[PDB]
């Protein structure tokens, strides 16, 4: 997305495009007044900016930084755009290497059979680490199993490939227009 | 914080005579960037004539 | 463990001073016409030889 080793003009163009994209995402989450968005939507926007921050990371670091002197239920665009820009430039919460996901899944699959049981995945996601909600697990099972109602096990390789392809397509679509975008004077 | 003597200076280079010149090349910056901005661009467009 | 690739300085390549830096626009349209069809003379030689 944002290239931190380009020309100064390219740097300014990338920064302006990222600011415009952040503004568009903020507007998509704007419901009552422009410039204020719900706190719960803070991580969600990051996922369109290429960041996949964890709940603990956002609660401990993202929320206190975005929050003003006093705790507010709504985050203003003034404190949202700059923090988002620096986070995206630093790529702090970027999704890990797909090889990392493959290694994690193979670690889950002790026998290395290339598949994981649905119940095993549910137990891992609901009992270890930050437990998912019921809808989170339902969506993960449905989409890992390509929305197959008769699926009994999930093949991690193809699910990871599909998720990575979808993420790349989404990133390119959200980045669409950077070639035609120009620095505003 | 100041009682250090690790640094060792270099040599005592001998050179001699011919001194500095006068003020000659102060106004030659008229076309420094322009040529670089022009000579580079004069043929920099020689590549869309390739794809 | 993952040996994170070093954040080596990007290209910002200094454009080589090859023959591509010679003449102005009109002769670039002429050179255009001079390398616009044929290189597919060669690609089509490839294609026909592959068909044979």
């Amino acid at each position: 997305m944002y290239d931190p080793n380009t020309s100064q003009t390219e740097k300014q163009k990338q920064e302006e495009f990222l600011k415009l994209k952040i503004q568009e995402a903020f507007n998509l989450f704007v419901k009552d007044k422009k410039g204020i968005v719900d706190k719960r939507e803070i991580p969600y926007i990051m996922r369109y900016l290429g960041q996949f921050p964890s709940e603990a990371q956002v609660r401990d670091a993202i929320l206190p930084e975005i929050e003003e002197d006093e705790p507010s239920e709504f985050i203003k665009y003034s404190k949202f755009e700059p923090y988002m820009l620096k986070v995206l430039k630093e790529r702090e919460y970027e999704p890990d290497d797909p090889e990392a996901l493959l290694a994690a899944f193979k670690l889950l699959d002790q026998e290395g059979k290339g598949y994981i049981e649905i119940d095993m995945m549910k137990t891992f996601l609901e009992k270890q680490g930050i437990e998912f909600r019921e809808q989170e697990t339902k969506s993960f099972i449905e989409f890992a199993t390509n929305k197959d109602p008769n699926a009994t096990v999930i093949y991690y390789e193809d699910y990871i490939s599909r998720l990575q392809a979808f993420t790349d397509k989404h990133i390119e679509s959200v980045m669409k227009g950077y070639n035609n975008f120009q620095v505003k004077k | 914080m100041a009682l250090l003597g690790k640094t060792l200076k270099g040599r005592s280079t001998r050179p001699g005579g011919i001194p500095q010149k006068r003020n000659i090349k102060w106004r030659q910056l008229a076309k420094n960037q322009e040529e670089f901005d022009q000579l580079k661009q004069l043929a920099k467009m020689k590549r869309e004539g390739l794809k | 463990m993952p040996p994170k690739k070093a954040k080596g300085k990007k290209k910002k390549e200094e454009e080589p001073d090859d023959e591509y830096k010679s003449m102005t626009g009109a002769d670039l349209t002429q050179t255009l016409e001079k390398l616009k069809e044929r290189v597919n003379e060669m690609r089509t030689n490839r294609n026909y030889i592959q068909m044979d």
